[PDB]
């Protein structure tokens, strides 16, 4: 039952342990789908928490694996208990709309019906353009203030939304802003810390 | 609260009397650009006997050997790049069969460091799968706790390798500041296992590398099987943990072990498992391993106890119904005071039996034809016993020879067998061989390669030769092949070559009594046959393939 693991450890702050934790599971043939890494308040030890997938039997294998590593100290399979399942992610959406993205989907790559589409900026009065782009920009501010997140840039053409949930919530929330043209995102990978619920 | 042990003091100069501080008496290894001032400050050290071997790969295998027969690390001092490198091999067999090692090796200067510069290589990272830990000392006054965790990292728990990247930069400065500055299993659990091993029909008991940890580990695994009356059967690795001139022995049990021992294993309630992994060269096929085991398991009359000090070892092949996390030979100290003696002469003369009926066999050469195999090891075994076995250790090399010692050469000294088993490196025979004779100059090493082993590392006669060390090498040939008579003779090495039955005693005796600080390889011309017992892919240890005379 190829199940998806998330894996807690703490381990040791030198150099070359994250090198070693990342190539113990590249051994088994394992693909890191996401690894989150920080310090503690300890600055010579850092917890970190690896997300993967794989049937449980050669999952706890290879966690027993890694807590055997000097730099190890503790792995916990915090996969089949009760966990808080966090996600942050961060993206830059711009705020021209699908007509005028493609024109920088074309020219990251390189139109001539795109520039004449009825809503794009270049056939359209700048107040509507101004108008528009607030328009955009508070479907996407309602649409971040929905699933908890916050607006927190904001320039003439784009703007950062940032947003923490369970990562359900964070992949629904990149696709449904996707069609005003997300120009850059980056999502922390699942975090955790276990319930005692 | 400051230490000034080291003020004063160069890179090489902390290095010497760090090594002094783990009582480092001999050292292996090869110079160059990266690590010279580390390498001029051991060479000409008094307090450490350098030798240079022809390849880096024999000095890992030569500190392999040595840490066998001495059970202390081997120091190992190669250059960066493909000094280091020709490491790697012997560095994942150490860590293959738990070998403690350490290894210095030099790198480029510090701002030289991931330029690509002359002989700069990613050791740090290249070692890191293969190695138990490794560091790259980046300021001098690293050197000395780095150097105490490398060799405290080898010598706890299971023992491996360990590499110290030493930069040119950091072993040529000199350290003008000062720095700052055997335990058993639950007793509870002990105790368990004791009452299971008692109320047992029928145990064994199944020693590997561990009970050869430490010099008591033999003694009291003699103490559980006496006091128990059980048999014992050992890892290919356990050979010389049990006397197997014992009539309680059977003798080495896998893929290529007795018969015996694989049928006793197979019907034994109880499982003592002392210091072993349960290779799959010694379950045969896991699911069909110790079924007797596992069926008094299902009941409670019995079941697997293994005594591991690396927790991911208990449970990853076997399940254990009684787990001893810890030493071994500290557990083993609280153990057999709680076993008492019980009758036990129907399984052992069950299993004696059964020794009687399937030993190792073989058809002898019948006319004046090439040696069979299995009679090179059994003249050696006799003239060994009669010569003193206590005075003997072997190293093989990988391949048939290897089984052959194991099958037909009779295993009595504890640290006396220096193989590899878990990696399978060939070529290992020799200079693990060389470093055998150096942790024990007064000892018989003698070395059993074969003509493809012995090839992958034949030039370090060379290094036997230039510092009188007088391993005795006996190999076996089929046939594409050299001359081994005037290889050997070439670099100090000499040699004679055998060829009958009839001439083997006094080709075996003036082989076995030529100068102990001299080199000489006794050819056997061998008709390479197959090994038996064999187990087939995926079948069981009782279903063993005996064949010669036993169908
Ligand atoms: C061609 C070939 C054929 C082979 N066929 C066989 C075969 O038929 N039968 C066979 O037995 N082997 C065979 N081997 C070797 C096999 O592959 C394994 O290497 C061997 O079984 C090792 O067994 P081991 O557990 O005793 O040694 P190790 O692999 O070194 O394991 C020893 C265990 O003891 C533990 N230990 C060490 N020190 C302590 C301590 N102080 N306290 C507690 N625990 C400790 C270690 O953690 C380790 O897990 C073969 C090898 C080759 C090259
Ligand atoms: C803890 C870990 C991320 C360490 N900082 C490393 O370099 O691998
Ligand atoms: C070293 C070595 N190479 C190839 C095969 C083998 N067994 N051992
Ligand atoms: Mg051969």
């Amino acid at each position: 039952p190829r199940k998806q693991h998330v894996l807690n450890c703490l381990v040791q702050n030198e150099p070359g342990v994250l090198s070693r934790v990342s190539g113990t599971l590249a051994a088994r043939g394992f693909n890191i789908d996401s690894l989150v890494v920080c310090n503690t308040e300890v600055k010579d030890l850092s917890r970190m928490t690896i997300v993967l997938q794989g049937q449980d039997g050669v999952i706890e294998q290879a966690r027993r694996q890694i807590e055997d590593l000097v730099p190890v100290y503790a792995v916990l399979d915090y996969t089949n208990s009760e966990i808080i399942k966090r996600e942050l992610v961060m993206a830059r959406i711009s705020l021209l709309g699908t007509e005028y993205f493609e024109d920088l989907l074309l020219h990251h790559h390189t139109v001539a019906e795109i520039r004449e589409k009825q809503f794009h900026p270049a056939n359209l009065p700048a107040s509507e353009v101004l108008r528009l782009k607030h328009e955009h920009l508070n479907d996407i501010t309602n649409l971040t203030n929905n699933f908890g997140g916050r607006v927190v840039d904001i320039s003439e053409t784009s703007c950062i939304v940032e947003l923490s949930a369970k990562p359900t919530r964070i992949s629904a929330f990149l696709k449904l802003v996707e069609p005003f043209g997300v120009l850059e995102c980056a999502r922390s990978g699942m975090m955790a810390l276990p319930r005692t619920p | 609260g400051l230490d000034y042990s080291f003020i004063g003091l160069s890179g090489g100069q902390i290095f010497q009397e760090m090594m002094l501080r783990h009582d480092v008496k001999q050292v292996f290894g090869y110079p160059g650009g990266a690590i010279l001032p580390v390498f001029d400050a051991i060479y000409n050290s008094p307090h450490f006997e350098f030798v240079l071997p022809r390849h880096e790969q024999g000095a890992g295998h030569m500190a392999e050997g040595y840490a066998r027969v001495s059970g202390k690390p081997g120091v190992v001092l190669v250059t960066s790049g493909p000094g280091a490198t020709n490491v790697i091999t012997p560095m994942q067999d150490a860590l293959s069969d738990g070998v403690p090692m350490v290894v210095f090796c030099g790198q480029v200067a510090t701002n030289l460091i991931g330029s690509d510069a002359f002989q700069e290589a990613d050791v740090v990272g290249i070692s890191r799968s293969c190695t138990k830990w490794n560091v790259m000392v980046k300021d001098i006054a690293e050197l000395p706790r780095r150097i105490n965790e490398a060799f405290k990292i080898a010598t706890t728990g299971r023992p491996g390798p360990v590499l110290v990247d030493l930069p040119k930069d950091v072993t040529a400065a000199i350290l003008r500041t000062p720095i700052p500055a055997p335990l058993p299993g639950d007793a509870d659990l002990i105790t368990e296992a004791a009452q299971m091993i008692n109320k047992a029909k029928r145990p064994i008991i199944f020693a590997g590398n561990g009970v050869l940890s430490s010099p008591e580990g033999p003694k009291l695994l003699k103490e559980l099987s006496d006091k128990g009356r059980i048999p014992v059967t050992t890892t290919l690795q356990g050979l010389g943990a049990f006397d197997e001139r014992d009539e309680k022995s059977l003798h080495m049990i896998g893929m290529h072990g007795s018969a015996y021992a694989n049928f006793a294993m197979q019907e034994a309630d109880v499982l003592i498992a002392l210091g072993v992994r349960f290779d799959d060269r010694v379950t045969g096929k896991v699911d069909t391993f110790a079924p007797a085991a596992k069926a008094a398991a299902a009941e409670g009359r019995g079941g697997i106890i293994h005594f591991e000090i690396q927790p991911k070892n208990i449970n990853k092949i076997v399940e254990g119904q009684i787990p001893v996390l810890g030493d071994v030979v500290a557990s083993l100290g609280e153990l057999v005071p709680q076993i008492e003696a019980v009758d036990r002469s129907a399984w052992i003369g069950r299993c004696k039996a059964t020794k009687e009926r399937y030993p190792f066999t073989y058809t002898p050469s019948q006319e004046g034809q090439k040696l069979k195999p299995q009679e090179v090891v059994q003249e050696l075994d006799r003239q060994a016993e009669a010569l003193g076995k206590e005075k003997f250790v072997i190293s093989t090399g990988v391949g048939q020879h290897q089984m052959w010692a194991c099958q037909y050469y009779r295993w009595t000294e504890p640290r006396s067998w220096v193989s590899s088993g878990g990696l399978g490196t060939m070529g290992f025979g020799l200079p693990s061989a060389i470093g055998a004779k150096v942790a024990a100059p007064e000892k018989y090493v003698i070395d059993i390669d074969g003509d493809a082993s012995f090839s992958m590392t034949a030039m370090e006669l060379a290094t036997a030769s230039q510092y009188d060390i007088g391993v005795k090498v006996l190999l076996f040939n089929n046939e594409t092949n050299p001359d081994f008579v005037k290889l050997s003779e070439s670099m100090g090495a000499k040699g004679l070559r055998c060829t009958k039955l009839e001439d083997l005693p006094r080709m075996m005796k003036e082989f076995l009594e030529y100068d102990g600080k001299r080199p000489i390889v006794l050819e056997c011309l061998v008709s390479s046959e197959h090994v038996y017992p064999m187990i087939p892919a995926g079948k069981a240890l009782h279903e063993q393939l005996l064949h010669p005379l036993l169908r």
